């Protein structure tokens, strides 16, 4: 049985309703249908089991619903441990189970665009025959973003690494590093190092570029 | 009050065999009702969870389809405890690994058809690297970013301060990422105003215990 999940991810604020989405590939009873919170470092947790009932210690918030192919999970008024990650799973009358996909519930904001940096490598490194570029992404928001790296005009492909922040505390924002990596060889063979960065703040995408050993 | 308790190697070299096992606390391996259900899962980085097997009070055994022919799963009733083996172990299988307790129960008891139990999980890493620290590089800078650049180390953590910990606003310190060598990754970058690139001082400082690495880096402006 295929349990998709939806929506991938869940934007609201504290205290408002979430409503989120699983649905099987096949009819199944609700016995069968138990849900997960997870928060990020941590074990998950049982919020329900077959398909409604909570699990002990659970508050009243979070309730359950549905049958046949759909159910939900419904948590009535947001609070700042809710915001998290969550599961469904099939535990039939024997194995093998299977999980959803996971959805994750964020905290809302306004649209924020990026703003963009890019580092060549330091001489530090170059001196030890690896040359990094680093293009930064600081302080956006959704977290869905678009970063190319061209090389003398070429989209680069398979060669670079990116990371992201967990949602900030203080502003609700994320952050994301992308690292291209090229031999020091290959490094000097090239001249215009340019990193595009597409994002739903930009009106048009942001390229931040350096020539090789310009000043 | 159950309780999970898990041990077993987490840094594995590739190709090896990853041994873990759970013991119970509060339980009986098959339980009152005869119900109880003693399953492993992981979780890939930035993936969900995956269900990998189980051994269920009747001793019965099954897999994942994609992990049968690599894994067994057993008890050691005796001792209250449950394993699993994952042989030949690639980039594929590092996850955290978990062992729960389920219950199939046919006053119902609490948590039917559910994984109420779960361990603090194990932190599976495969690379074939040894333990070493990283070299750390600048990223030279209204608003101006720089950060450092901590490349190469193995294993995981490694801490990242500015100006020993007192910096922390605007700071951004990056998940590591695992490089294709083995070796872990990250930067760590701050905004900060571009008219205080001349008062003050902005140094990294990066901390890797497990090679006892520690490493003052001053960040400056490129003339």
């Amino acid at each position: 049985i295929v349990l998709t999940q939806s929506p991938g991810t869940l934007s609201l604020s504290p205290g408002e309703k979430a409503t989120l989405s699983c649905r099987a590939s096949q009819t199944i009873a609700s016995t069968y249908l138990a849900w997960y919170q997870q928060k990020p470092g941590q074990p998950p947790r049982l919020l329900l089991h077959k398909g409604y009932n909570r699990a002990t210690g659970i508050p009243d918030r979070f309730s359950g619903s549905g049958s046949g192919t759909v159910y939900t999970l419904t948590i009535s008024g947001l609070e700042p441990d809710d915001f998290a990650f969550y599961y469904c799973q099939h535990l039939g009358t024997s194995p093998p189970y299977t999980f959803g996909q996971g959805t994750k519930v964020e905290i809302k904001r306004t649209v924020a665009a990026p703003s963009v940096f890019i580092f060549p490598p330091s001489d530090e490194q170059l001196k030890s025959g690896t040359a990094s570029v680093v293009c930064l992404l600081n302080n956006f928001y959704p977290r869905e973003a678009k970063v190319q790296w061209k090389v003398d005009n070429a989209l680069q492909s398979g060669n670079s690494q990116e990371s992201v922040t967990e949602q900030d505390s203080k502003d609700s924002t994320y952050s994301l590093s992308s690292t291209l990596t090229l031999s020091k060889a290959d490094y000097e063979k090239h001249k215009v190092y340019a990193c595009e960065v597409t994002h739903q703040g930009l009106s048009s995408p942001v390229t931040k570029s350096f020539n090789r050993g310009e000043c | 009050q159950v309780q999970l308790k898990q041990w077993g190697a987490g840094l594995l070299k590739p190709s090896e065999t990853l041994s873990l096992t759970c013991a119970i606390y509060g339980e009986s391996f098959t339980g009152s009702w005869n119900d109880q259900l003693w399953n492993w899962i992981r979780q890939p980085p930035g993936k969900g969870l995956e269900w990998i097997g189980e051994i269920n009070h009747n001793g019965d055994i099954n897999y994942a389809s994609s992990l049968k022919s690599r894994a067994t799963v057993s008890a050691d009733r005796s001792k209250n405890q449950f394993s699993l083996r994952l042989r030949s172990v690639s980039d594929a299988d590092t996850a955290t690994y978990y062992c729960a307790r389920g219950r199939r129960a046919i006053v119902e008891p609490p948590a039917n058809y559910g994984f109420d139990v779960w361990s603090q999980g194990t932190p599976v890493i495969v690379s074939s690297a040894s333990t070493k620290g990283p070299s750390v590089f600048p990223l030279a800078p209204g608003t101006a970013a720089l950060g450092c650049l901590v490349k190469d180390y193995f294993p995981e953590p490694v801490t990242v301060s500015w100006n020993s910990g007192a910096l922390t606003s605007g700071v951004h310190t990056f998940p590591a990422v695992l490089q294709s060598s083995g070796l872990y990754s990250l930067s760590s970058v701050v905004t900060v105003p571009s008219s205080s690139l001349g008062t003050q001082t902005y140094i990294c400082n990066v901390n890797h215990k497990p090679s006892n690495t520690k490493v003052d880096k001053r960040v400056e402006p490129k003339s």
